[PDB]
């Protein structure tokens, strides 16, 4: 086995994703031993998904004949699972993700976002507190929950924070259609 | 308005999944 | 690949152990399938080792490894390691689990760390040493009675290289 095949492999599993970005060689080593990769993490029930385009190879779980394995109960899984207001919480980010990738061209550029603007944008769902204190807290609160999860980075000097790219697997338009339904019978009853 | 239907779980597989941590040795 | 293989070596990378009186079927299973299990571990550089007079099932290095990091411990911890090694050979030389009484270790650490003077002091010493060696998994939550378990891993501590040295550090102590 080739030692540039295992230490990519070992830097994928350990941080869940690669960038080219910052790890070129590792990504381009991963990246031409797709079937080699497979063919390792198959016995681990795990997949690879790569996305060129935005240069990513990220790790998801390897789907088996098991109609409804849920995709949580993976011994290696150590996340918890995500709720309503942390579901909306991305898909406002996911909003924000897409008006920056329609405007974007040639070039190395990043997603950030002051919290002051997604402020009213929350408060319109979930209501409006007291104090501008408790909202800045909770929104503080929300935006370290997403951060654990990888979705996002540590806030700035200038109250920013920025938007990996990983979300626009986590929002593919596959689960927000399972979610959309789930959330609509939710509703309904 | 409700804490309790903001904090229901909902269903979205695991993006980016890392390792656990550490092998716990 | 059969889902109980898979089971086991996943739970068996995951926590270094496998126990029959745990987990006994995983543990027969492990056991009825050495060989893949073997394959299955052998691009890892692992393998698997089998005590079945204690029912230990433990990964060992086959052969500094990538998926294995090396920690050293002190002083503080080595004699409790040596004190808890010797009374579990001595309960196992008396023939279960072997019980050890959070009182029991006051005295054989005192003899050797000094006296603190105070009850509260040894016993929160006694309690974060008992944690210390709970982080390795070397022994088993505390007991009702201020007892802990020691598990059999005790007996695959380590070589008899590690055991030379705890012998020869705790004659050091024991020197003074």
């Amino acid at each position: 086995t080739p030692q540039r095949v295992r230490e990519a492999v070992q830097e994928m599993l350990k941080y869940g994703l690669l960038e080219e970005s910052h790890k070129p060689n590792l990504y381009r080593s991963a990246l031409t031993n797709i079937e080699v990769v497979d063919r390792i993490l198959e016995p681990l029930d795990l997949a690879m998904g790569v996305d060129e385009v935005r240069g990513l190879v990220f790790v998801t779980v390897r789907q088996g004949e098991v109609a409804e394995q849920d995709d949580w109960s993976h011994p290696l899984v150590r996340r918890q699972r995500l709720n309503l207001e942390q579901s909306l919480l991305i898909a406002i980010l996911r909003q924000h993700f897409i008006a920056y990738e329609q405007e974007s061209g040639t070039g190395a550029s990043q997603a950030l976002v002051a919290v002051d603007e997604l402020i009213p944008q929350l408060q319109v769902y979930l209501g409006e507190l007291g104090s501008e204190a408790k909202e800045r807290n909770r929104i503080i609160t929300l935006l370290d929950q997403l951060k654990g999860h990888g979705l996002v980075s540590a806030l700035d000097a200038h109250d920013r924070v920025i938007i990996r790219p990983i979300i626009t697997h986590l929002a593919n338009p596959e689960n927000l259609q399972a979610l959309v339904v789930w959330l609509r019978e939710q509703v309904e009853g | 308005q409700r804490q309790s239907e903001r904090r229901k779980p909902a269903c979205l597989p695991p993006v980016g999944v890392a390792i656990t941590g550490v092998p716990a040795i």
